[PDB]
C-alpha cells in the first residue's frame, strides 16, 4: 500500500473516466458534499425498509 | 499533465505515478486552469518556461 491524499486519489479516479483532474479540485467542496449526502441516502434506504 | 507533483524537501518535481523519475516542472509538463484561490493545498513554486531562453536569443 502506497499512501496518497484522498483528494489526489480522486483526481486520478477522475482522469480514469476521461474528466481532467482540475474539474475535481475546482469543485472539491461540491463533490465532497454530494458524496457525503449520497452515503446519507444509503442509511435512509436501509433504515426505512428491509 | 499526467503525473504527481512531489518534493524531496527543498525542490519540487513532477513524476510519473508508478515509478519515481523526477522531472523539472515546466509549462509543457503541466497545464493551467484558473486562479490559485479555488484549490485546497496548492503550493507556491516556480514553473520553468522552455521558450524563454530560446526567444531570448
Ligand atoms: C533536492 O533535489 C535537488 C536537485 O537539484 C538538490 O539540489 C537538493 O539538494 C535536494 N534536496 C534535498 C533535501 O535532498
Ligand atoms: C493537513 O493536516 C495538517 C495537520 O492536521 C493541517 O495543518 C493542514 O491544514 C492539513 N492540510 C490542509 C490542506 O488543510
Ligand atoms: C503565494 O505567493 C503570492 C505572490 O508572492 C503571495 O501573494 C501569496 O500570499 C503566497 N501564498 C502563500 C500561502 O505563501
Amino acid at each position: 500500500a502506497l499512501q496518497i491524499p484522498f483528494a489526489m486519489q480522486m483526481a486520478y479516479r477522475f482522469n480514469g473516466i476521461g474528466v481532467t483532474q482540475n474539474v475535481l479540485y475546482e469543485n472539491q467542496k461540491l463533490i465532497a458534499n454530494q458524496f457525503n449526502s449520497a452515503i446519507g441516502k444509503i442509511q435512509d434506504s436501509l433504515s426505512s425498509t428491509a | 499533465r499526467e503525473g504527481v507533483f512531489v518534493s524531496n524537501g527543498t525542490h519540487w518535481f513532477v513524476t510519473q505515478r508508478n515509478f519515481y523519475e523526477p522531472q523539472i516542472i515546466t509549462t509543457d509538463n503541466t497545464f493551467v486552469s484558473g486562479n490559485c484561490d479555488v484549490v485546497i493545498g496548492i503550493v507556491n513554486n516556480t514553473v520553468y518556461d522552455p521558450l524563454q531562453p530560446e526567444l531570448d536569443s
